[PDB]
């Protein structure tokens, strides 16, 4: 099932977290590793990621999974980019994770690092998640 | 393979009138730009990665070979470059510097060594190391920067040996 | 074989840093120029060889205001670099190098088509100036304001990933306060004009120029007395003395329209990419203001910047101006550092890497 993508994403070990979460109609995370952040996203958070206020988070910021997270960047909306990466937000010296979403036909595919992955290997991964699904018309 | 030459192991960045003999050594087992290969050897120093020479008296650089610490395993060394003279290869120079290495890195505390290889796998085992699994160095930093530092998915899609020592 | 220590390829709008990851210093650091004839041994002259011959050539610089516009005499550079200067093979090496804040899109992209295409680099990674600058501060999150010789860039940073939303750009960097100390040298009395001119005025503007705390009150000080005066001498020995010219000149950092620009001071600017920002990280952002380049070396900076800022910003906000020693070069020795470090394996684009994707590998995995 949709298990065995966040399998497969989780499979190198270099992400903590992964999910794929339906945006249309009405949002819900169709697969999640267990036990994290992701399989926690609201319809109120897939709202602000594909909605069309594109500036209020980078000064309020957005969650995921009610994770406090900072837009580093947003072409999320972007033909041929279709990606956002975040880093999270802790408090009193807590570890901080690097974090991808894109946006393919129908679903947000997230990512979240494991400290000290660099961001863009999780961009990367990412990426090349949803060019997979986009080109089976997912 | 008996071995009867006086021999000594010193770090590069102590006998640094050698450097240069020690990249001839080097470059010509495998050739790069002699500027890159005299930097590395620069880079030498007792907080590692730090570079061995097999030296002779009547002085010879016989042999060298380069110790580099290992991340998340402060008792393992990673051992590079290793390459004795090419006139005097067949003479037990090499195992007297894989040996002198051990005692190196042993009254220094550390207790495993690593190193990779392809052709040369069978002087390593002869040696006593077995295959292990990959372990990545740490590179030369300078004492003086910082240093704080639902629809159905769809289908997915679809050499170098390693060897440690136990010293 | 040892595995080899990675370049660092600092490219600026006027200079060019280039070593080897893990030292403190770059080995070279040379003229971003390219010379030709004004009317021998070349068509063209790259480097300290044009320097030596400038004379005889017309310079050009490949590089305005931190980006790219002479694709052609770039790569020329960039072979003067490798085989030149640090008289290297690029093949054998990793390379980091280093990009202005904002840079274009295209630019990024034939920036690593040329690296593997051309020199054949076995790998390579792209790093934004001003965040390298604040790892050497021994940072990971702040705002840089960086001033080179070309463009000032103010650049919030969150746990080393710029923030390009809040980046803010002012073309006004120690070229046009060079050229403007050679305006106001010549209506004290003197003649400063020709491109030999030019570079004597700039080694006074390195030697003599400072920033004032309060402006008119050092404007008042120097008209009521000589003890802001000081003399300079001339390769043909004559001696010039400058008076209030020696913190008029940087004082245009903070009145761009000393120069006709109607721009924001860089104070202002750094401001308003604060404001820009997260509202979690700009306590930090105001703790963390770093200065780097060669611009910010004029003395009195970081004390007027901490005056200016604190004006701005809330009354009770702390605010702490860090003007590192070795700024003038912090770009470099932050590549230095991030080259060497463990994590930084993973993050090279590999040549093979760049035949399965293309060129646009860039956008995927350097930000
Ligand atoms: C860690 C890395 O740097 C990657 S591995 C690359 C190793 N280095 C090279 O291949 C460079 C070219 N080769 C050399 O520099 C030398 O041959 C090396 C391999 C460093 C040292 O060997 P040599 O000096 O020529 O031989 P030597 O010490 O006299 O012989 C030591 C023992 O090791 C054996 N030996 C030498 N070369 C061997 C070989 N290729 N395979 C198996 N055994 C070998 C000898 O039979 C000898 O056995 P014993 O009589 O002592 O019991
Ligand atoms: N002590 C000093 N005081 C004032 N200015 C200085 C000093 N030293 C160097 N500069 C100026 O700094 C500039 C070069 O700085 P830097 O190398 O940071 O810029 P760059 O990287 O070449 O260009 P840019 O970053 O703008 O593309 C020159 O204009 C030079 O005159
Ligand atoms: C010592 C030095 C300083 C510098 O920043 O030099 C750089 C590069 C230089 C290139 C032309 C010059 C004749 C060659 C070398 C000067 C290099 O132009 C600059 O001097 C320009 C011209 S005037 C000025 O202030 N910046 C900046
Ligand atoms: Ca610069």
């Amino acid at each position: 099932g949709w298990n065995a993508y966040i399998d497969n994403l989780m499979a190198d070990g270099t992400c903590q977290d992964a999910a794929i979460v339906g945006y249309k109609d009405s949002p819900s995370v169709w697969a999640a590793v267990p036990g994290k952040t992701f399989v926690n996203i609201t319809p109120a958070e897939v709202g602000v990621l594909v909605g069309k206020d594109r500036s209020s988070f980078y000064v309020n910021g957005l969650t995921l999974g009610g994770q406090k997270c900072s837009v580093i960047r947003d072409s999320l909306l972007q033909d041929g980019e279709f990606s956002m990466d975040l880093r999270t937000k802790s408090t009193g010296g807590a570890p901080t994770f690097n974090v991808t979403v894109t946006k393919t036909d129908k679903t947000l595919v997230l990512l979240m690092g494991k400290e000290g992955v660099h961001g863009g290997l999780i961009n990367k991964k990412c990426y090349e998640m949803a060019s997979h699904l986009r080109r089976s018309q997912y | 393979h008996m071995s009867l030459a006086e021999l000594t192991l010193e770090p590069v960045h102590r006998r640094p009138e050698l450097l240069d003999a020690c990249a001839d050594l080097i470059n010509d087992q495998w050739p790069r730009s002699r500027t890159s290969r005299l930097h590395s050897l620069g880079q030498s120093s007792d907080a590692f990665p730090l570079c061995l020479m097999l030296l002779s008296p009547h002085p010879v650089v016989v042999g060298h070979a380069r110790l580099s610490r290992v991340l998340n395993q402060p008792q393992s060394l990673l051992v590079e470059t290793v390459v004795v003279a090419r006139a005097l290869r067949g003479r037990g120079f090499g195992r007297r510097l894989m040996e002198g290495l051990e005692v190196f890195a042993r009254a220094r505390g550390f207790r495993k060594l690593h190193l990779t290889t392809h052709d040369q796998v069978h002087f390593y085992t002869h040696l006593g190391y077995q295959l292990g699994e990959p372990v990545q160095g740490l590179v030369f930093t300078s004492r003086r920067l910082p240093a704080t530092l639902l629809p159905p998915p769809p289908p997915l899609p679809e050499p170098i040996f390693w060897m440690e020592k136990d010293i | 074989d040892d595995d080899i220590a990675a370049l660092v390829v600092d490219n600026g709008s006027g200079m060019c840093k280039a070593g080897f990851a893990g030292d403190d210093a770059p080995r070279a650091v040379f003229p971003s120029i390219v010379g030709r004839p004004r009317h021998g041994q070349k068509d063209s002259y790259v480097g300290d060889e044009a320097q030596s011959k400038r004379g005889i050539l017309t310079l050009k610089y490949p590089i305005e205001h931190g980006i790219v516009t002479n694709w052609d005499d770039m790569e020329k550079i960039w072979h003067h670099t490798f085989y030149n200067e640090l008289r290297v093979a690029p093949e054998e090496h990793p390379v980091l190098l280093t990009e202005a804040p904002l840079n274009p899109k295209a630019n990024r992209e034939k920036m690593t088509q040329i690296m593997f295409e051309t020199f054949n680099t076995p790998a390579m990674y792209v790093a934004i100036q001003a965040v390298l600058s604040l790892y050497a501060s021994g940072r990971t999150t702040g705002i840089v304001m960086d001033s080179g010789d070309g463009v000032t860039h103010t650049v919030p940073i969150y746990e080393g990933y710029a923030l390009p939303h809040a980046i803010l750009r002012l073309d006004l960097a120690g070229r046009d306060l060079t050229d403007y100390l050679m305006k106001i040298l010549t209506e004290r009395g003197y003649s400063f004009t020709t491109t030999a001119e030019r570079e004597i005025v700039r080694d006074i503007k390195e030697k003599l120029c400072y920033v004032a705390l309060d402006f008119e009150q050092e404007m008042a000080t120097a008209a009521s007395s000589s003890s802001l005066e000081k003399s300079y001498e001339l390769p043909d020995g004559q001696v010039i003395t400058i008076g209030n010219e020696r913190f008029r000149c940087p004082e245009a950092l903070f009145q761009p329209s000393f120069l006709g620009m109607e721009s924001c001071g860089i104070h202002e600017t750094t401001f308003n990419s604060i404001m820009k920002c997260d509202v979690d990280i700009r306590k930090d952002l105001y703790a963390n203001t770093v200065l780097s380049g060669g611009t910010t070396m004029y003395p009195g900076i970081a004390d007027r910047m901490q005056k200016e800022i604190t004006a701005l910003a809330p009354s009770t906000m702390k605010i702490k101006i860090i003007a590192p020693p070795e700024r003038k070069y912090s770009v470099w020795i932050g590549g230095s550092i991030l080259a060497s470090l463990s994590t930084f394996q993973q993050m090279w684009i590999s040549k093979q890497e760049y035949d399965e994707s293309g060129p646009s590998i860039v956008h995927r995995k350097c930000f």
